[PDB]
């Protein structure tokens, strides 16, 4: 039991160890691509923002910070979900409305490459910001 | 009576947790690369759209100012202007005179030279790589060609040809293979690069 | 025994199990159309087995190589014995595979549930606990 | 091939042979100290015909008067009963014909009935004649076998006679 | 009936789904009582009150229909009980919001 318990601990924390800095890398890099955040945000009980989004942004910083799937998939090398899907196909996106039982797609519950989503955008930002406030509790305890 | 998946859980999450290493990741597809998913090299058949082009530029724009950032390799005859899709490079050899690497811009402008301008200052940059990458000896030879000037991309070897980086017209062997062979020579180099970057 | 179920590719109950095999989780209702859930702790999933249908028993959980089950019972004379004929299910009493661990789950890596459940706060939906800790739930 | 189950109830006064007879035919086996059964035993035996299994689920009574009236509980559902009788006992016989009788009046109408007359074997100190017996059986649509436990004469017979009789 | 269970414990019904067979799950939600094995689960009748521990000894309860609106469920604890010993067993008191735990002291309470 001893053993086992040791055994177990030491493997988690050790592999953790080894890759929570190059997560850390992966959001503390910038060199790769510009204005990165490294777990800073203003959207904390906060469903809307422009602080940077239509603003600081001009067009690229506004299709590159889309591009937050593949940080999901490069946390995927120690495969596991995550609480908004977390597949990346470059510099677009929309949002899907439910999934237990539909038969086809949801992704007009809020386009996100277009701006004439609005209406719908004003909801479906808060499963993004859902998934950004569990992963920063997580980080925080 | 317990630690059986236990042992899965630490082995399987330790052993997958170390697979991270590069960037984009790139596919072979048809006769062109698709880098994260995203066609670069239209077809002679068929004109793939160009904001899929584009966005494929912007990104493999993305890729080269990483990969240049961790090697240590700096482009000295270029200033490099991200803007997504529609991404820039000032190539200091033509004093930022033609940076647009995006590529529709009317009807007549099939014939525009923009993007040329852009590939032969890429392609005199891959030159510039390839030699400072040379510098170390590293896990490498230089297998790769490239008629800069006129815009070309070349392989050593069994085909020995060289397939040109201006459609002047449609896209065809030139341009398509061209993009397939320099993409060949950046995955080399992304596998150069990520060993560097690593040691 | 007037129904005996088995995993097994020969119809008699030769030893195939793993230990896991024989530690799962179960859940059934005596009323409300007659449901049966079915962890499998050998394929760490959730089947599913209808008494109103055992022929069409489509299972809740997925597998990652090949899912499709021909549940057909035959008798040999004795027991009703149902051939659940899940198309490649990829197991047998020894490690014939290289790794074959919590990589190899429907989206949600765990151990072994412990205990299922079913709740219906608005529509049906079900609970899957682990005996890591660790919870996921099913709609 | 198909298996098909039924109770089976053996009723009949004390010491006429009910649990050596069921002894023979379920284990092939005879004790001459056979122990006098307190309320009921189960036991359970296999015959084949026609592709058909047929499997006995027996319930042995004590035949003691005192556990009378626990026998309605044993019988209520039974598709099958024996009512066993001793050769060498006329008022077992007599004991036998008004354990038929509370059968006709009280078990299910569809009850096929064996009547044994065991410890056949003691033919030389007989008391019930065999063709009496085989009267009264006739006469009641009874099955009638003269059984002996001992030497295992119409055990397996009278069970398989039953088996035949049995819808199936 | 109800000595006990109308002295300080409150009171509710119990809500069977309808059939299930039907329904494909996919996987909705994701979440932990501690890294500590889960000592047991119950499922309170009331708004699908969620009860739950670690092996510890320290309860893990969530609200099913708080999850439902706010969403938020899965990140925190609604509901923790310090017993001081690790919980041998859990049961819900049969049409009660109470709930009954024993203990490997033989405490139970
Ligand atoms: N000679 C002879 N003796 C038998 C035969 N069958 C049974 N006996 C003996 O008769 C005695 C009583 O037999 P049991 O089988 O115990 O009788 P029972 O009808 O079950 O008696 P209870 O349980 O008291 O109702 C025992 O000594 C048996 O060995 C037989 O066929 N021939
Ligand atoms: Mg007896």
């Amino acid at each position: 039991t001893a053993k086992r318990e040791l055994f177990l601990k030491t493997n988690a924390q050790l592999t953790i160890r080894c890759r929570q800095l190059l997560s850390e890398l992966s959001y503390i890099y910038p060199i790769d691509l510009n204005e990165h955040k490294d777990y800073f945000v203003c959207g904390v009980k906060l469903p809307n923002s422009e602080d940077f989004q239509a603003k600081d942004d001009g067009s690229i910083a506004v299709a590159l910070g889309y591009t937050a799937h593949l940080v999901s998939m490069i946390s995927f090398f120690l495969q596991v979900p995550l609480r908004y899907p977390i597949i990346h196909k470059g510099s677009r996106s929309t949002i899907k409305d439910n999934i237990n039982d539909k038969l086809t797609e949801k992704e007009r519950e809020f386009p996100l490459y277009p701006k004439g989503g609005e209406k719908l955008q004003f909801d479906y930002g808060v499963y993004l910001l859902n998934k950004n406030i569990a992963q920063l509790r997580y980080q925080h305890g | 009576e317990n630690q059986m998946r236990y042992a899965q859980t630490q082995l399987d999450k330790l052993k997958k947790t170390n697979v991270f290493n590069a960037t984009f990741h790139i596919w072979h597809s048809g006769q062109f690369g698709t880098i994260n998913n995203f066609r670069l090299g239209r077809l002679p058949s068929v004109p793939v759209e160009w904001n899929e082009i584009n966005a494929a530029w912007g990104q493999t724009v993305l890729l080269l100012h990483a990969l240049a950032n961790k090697m240590g390799l700096k482009f000295q005859r270029y200033r490099l202007v991200p803007y997504g899709n529609h991404s820039y490079l000032e190539s200091l050899t033509d004093k930022s005179k033609e940076l647009p690497l995006y590529c529709s811009g009317g009807l007549r402008f099939f014939w525009d030279n923009k993007f040329d301008h852009a590939m032969v200052a890429f392609l005199d940059c891959v030159q510039q790589f390839k030699e400072e990458v040379e510098k170390g000896e590293t896990r490498f030879c230089l297998p790769y060609r490239m008629d800069v000037e006129k815009g070309k991309i070349e392989d050593t070897g069994g085909s020995g040809g060289s397939y040109s980086i201006k459609t002047q017209f449609n896209s065809e062997e030139q341009w398509t293979k061209a993009l397939k062979f320099m993409l060949t020579n950046l995955k080399w180099g992304l596998a150069w690069v990520s060993s560097q970057f690593y040691n | 025994r007037r129904f005996t179920l088995w995993a097994s590719s020969a119809p008699p109950l030769s030893e195939l199990q793993p230990s896991p095999h024989s530690v799962h989780g179960i859940y059934c209702s005596p009323a409300d159309g007659n449901p049966i859930l079915l962890t499998a702790g050998s394929d760490m999933k959730i089947r599913f087995w209808d008494l109103a249908y055992p022929e069409r028993s489509y299972v809740v959980a997925g597998s990652t190589s090949s899912p499709s089950v021909s549940y057909y019972r035959k008798i040999i004379e004795g027991t009703e014995v149902v051939q659940e004929i899940q198309n490649k299910q990829k197991v047998g009493p020894s490690d014939d595979t290289p790794r074959r661990g919590p990589e190899s789950l429907p989206v949600g890596h765990h151990d072994i549930i412990t205990d299922v459940a079913t709740f219906q706060t608005t529509q049906g939906f079900i609970v899957t606990a682990s005996r890591d800790g660790i919870v996921k739930v099913w709609k | 091939n198909k298996i098909s189950q039924f109770k089976l109830v053996l009723l009949g006064e004390s010491a006429v042979g009910k649990s050596s007879l069921v002894l023979r035919f379920v284990k092939g086996q005879f004790h001459e100290f056979q122990e006098s059964t307190i309320g009921a035993a189960f036991l359970t035996q296999t015959v084949s015909l026609d592709d058909t299994t047929v499997k006995f689920e027996i319930w042995d009574t004590a035949g003691l008067e005192r556990y009378h009236s626990l026998a309605p509980m044993y019988y209520r559902g039974a598709q099958a009963a024996i009512v066993v009788y001793d050769i060498t006992n006329e008022e077992s016989f007599a004991r036998a014909k008004n354990w038929v009788k509370e059968l006709q009046r009280q078990a299910s109408p569809n009850i096929v009935i064996a009547l044994s007359g065991n410890k056949a074997d003691l033919a030389n100190k007989r008391a019930v004649d065999f063709q009496e017996a085989q009267s009264y059986a006739d006469d009641n649509s009874l099955l009638f076998m003269e059984t002996s436990a001992k030497t295992s004469m119409n055990v397996n017979e009278i069970f398989m006679a039953i088996a035949k009789k049995l819808p199936k | 009936r109800i000595a006990k269970q109308m002295m300080e414990n409150a009171e509710w019904e119990s809500k069977p789904p309808p059939p299930g067979w039907r329904p494909k799950g996919l996987l909705v939600a994701h979440l932990h009582e501690h890294k500590s094995a889960v000592n047991r689960i119950r499922v309170s009748d009331e708004h699908s009150l969620f009860a739950t521990c670690s092996n510890d000894g320290t309860v893990k309860i969530w609200n099913s229909q708080k999850m439902e609106g706010k969403t938020t469920t899965t990140r925190s604890i609604l509901t923790y009980s310090r017993i001081g010993g690790r919980v041998k067993t859990l049961t819900f008191c049969q049409g009660s919001h109470y709930l009954a735990i024993a203990s490997d002291n033989g405490a139970v309470q």
